RNA sequence: AGGGCUACACACGUGCUACAAUGGCGCAUACAAAGAGAAGCGACCUCGCGAGAGCAAGCGGACCUCAUAAAGUGCGUCGUAGUCCGGAUUGGAGUCUGCAACUCGACUCCAUGAAGUCGGAAUCGCUAGUAAUCGUGGAUCAGAAUGCCACGGUGAAUACGU
RNA sequence: CCUCCUAAAGAGUAACGGAGGAGCACGAAGGUUGGCUAAUCCUGGUCGGACAUCAGGAGGUUAGUGCAAUGGCAUAAGCCA
């Protein structure tokens, strides 16, 4: 919870002076991570399902959920079935914990890092934002590891606006870039 | 592109290219010292660099400076 | 050890060795290993903690594997956008050196494209 | 004056360099011939990683210079791997030539290190200091040689027979 | 043999009228208990692009229904165990 009580003590009262909370019941907290990691494939391979799914159970301490194709239909195969990916959100503790691994060892663990986008948005409050190749962080021997991975990773916070997103996350160590 | 110590442009261009500073921006530089070099106080102005048949106009940018006035004019023509 | 591009050329000799950093050769190699204290007949598997440790040290100057196979894109990439005669040819894939285009090119361009 | 004869999706001839261990690489190190040169060869030493620059001797030559030949021999290293093979390509930056190095020079430095594991049908030269292989000089020429002409080192196999 | 129109708002009703299907399939695709809810679009996200999976919003039976058509379906028959 490293990053838990920093929100209610350090955080919460910036945002209170920030954007005047009449209560502290406003102070958009966070809503858990996501994580999602599409492999896709699958339909050739099939093991590089597995490998994205525990390279999953690895950053996330919880067993994957292995996503299933919708439409079937596409400028591809793919059917009812044929499996895709694999999300496994966070819940608060795994969450920031999570979250405490991420910007302070997963974004450090650069690759050529120097400044994150602002924009990662959605509209509603909400970020999300893949990076784009799995920093190879805390995996079964960062060396002995399956051929790369990336995943993407959506922030979603009970903000009412985009722009007290950005005052939440930044709020924290979260890196970002102007 | 060597040439030691000594950066070279014909004499025209070293010319043209210092009045149009004073004179302003205006018409390119009609010139054939493709050879030469290409200058930072060169930069944002027009050259009408001759390749073969007639010459072309140029955009003296930035980091178009140390290269030759030349590299930037083809002058053959395939398919 | 990973060293520097995680790369692990071990059980071999300090130089020829280090060289499988994407940035260091033959000449680069040879002469880390003065800075870092190291000899040649060493075999980079054997080479205790210090020793590998000075080597990675050494080698964090010199722009190596990332950076290296990825800036190199950069300037390449200017003549590119640029619209120098540079650039133009690696788009078309031609000898920019200033070969024979009219026969031997098979290298900088595709083989054979009857 | 600038450019083109150095263009390219191609095909054919002549060559060069590898595909390695009869080798690569390091260090040490033995033997040659023929030549060349006042708008030329250019030492010596100072510096530069090096190309090369500075100073400047000597020679118009069995005196000087080009100019410490290579293979090789001793030892060491590598261990048959696309590999310490092989070097194309390309990037960054330099040396010199010359008004002039974009088009289109030669070379140096660091990095990059492809194809290629001896090549179908078919085809070429060579009968002895030859073949094979290893270095060296010259004409042209400001500067662009794997080409042409020439020099020597080492050194075979085979030829019943028409 | 099944569905719709012709069929004049009960049933029924003809033509060598206008249209389309059946001669099966499932030991689960049946039974029950418990739980779930589409399509499509916009916004934002490794490779994901017109459209693969993820997050949010709009939306609301426009989805799906073993196979025609009609009728029905959220208390879902629709979907999962
Ligand atoms: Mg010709
Ligand atoms: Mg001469
Ligand atoms: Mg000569
Ligand atoms: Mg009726
Ligand atoms: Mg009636
Ligand atoms: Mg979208």
């Amino acid at each position: 919870a490293k990053l838990h009580d920093y929100y209610k003590d350090e955080v919460v009262k910036k945002l209170m002076t920030e954007f005047n909370y009449n209560s502290v019941m406003q102070v958009p907290r966070v809503e858990k991570i996501t994580l999602n990691m599409g492999v896709g494939e699958a339909i050739a391979d099939k093991k590089l399902l597995d490998n994205a799914a525990a390279d999953l159970a690895a950053i996330s301490g919880q067993k994957p959920l292995i996503t299933k194709a919708r439409k079937s239909v596409a400028g591809f195969k793919i059917r009812q079935g044929y499996p895709i990916g694999c999300k496994v959100t966070l819940r608060g503790e795994r969450m920031w914990e999570f979250f405490e691994r991420l910007i302070t060892i997963a974004v450090p663990r650069i690759r050529d890092f120097r400044g994150l986008s602002a924009k990662s948005f959605d509209g509603r409050g909400n970020y999300s934002m893949g990076v784009r190749e799995q920093i190879i962080f805390p995996e079964i021997d960062y060396d002995k590891v399956d051929r790369v991975r990336g995943l993407d990773i959506t922030i979603t916070t009970t903000a009412k606006s985009d722009e007290e997103g950005r005052a939440l996350l930044a709020a924290f160590d979260f890196p970002f870039r102007k | 592109r060597s040439l030691k110590k000594g950066p070279f442009i014909d004499l025209h261009l070293l010319k043209k290219v210092e009045k149009a500073v004073e004179s302003g921006d205006k018409k390119p530089l009609r010139t054939w010292s493709r050879r030469s070099t290409i200058f930072p106080n060169m930069i944002g102005l027009t050259i009408a660099v001759h390749n073969g048949r007639q010459h072309v106009p140029v955009f003296v940018t930035d980091e178009m400076v140390g290269h030759k006035l030349g590299e930037f004019a083809p002058t053959r023509t395939y398919r | 050890a990973r060293i520097a591009g995680i790369n692990i050329p071990d059980h071999k000799h300090a130089v020829i060795a280090l060289t499988s950093i994407y940035g260091v050769g033959k000449t680069r190699s040879k002469a880390i290993l003065a800075a870092a204290g190291i000899a040649e007949d060493v075999k980079i598997s054997e080479l205790s903690e210090g020793q590998i440790d000075t080597l990675r040290d050494e080698v964090a100057k010199f722009v190596v594997e990332g950076d290296l196979r990825r800036e190199i894109s950069m300037s390449i990439k200017r003549l590119m956008d640029l619209g120098c005669y540079r650039g133009l040819r690696h788009r078309r894939g031609l000898p920019v050196r200033g070969q024979r285009t009219k026969t031997n090119a098979r290298t900088r361009k595709g083989p054979r494209k009857p």
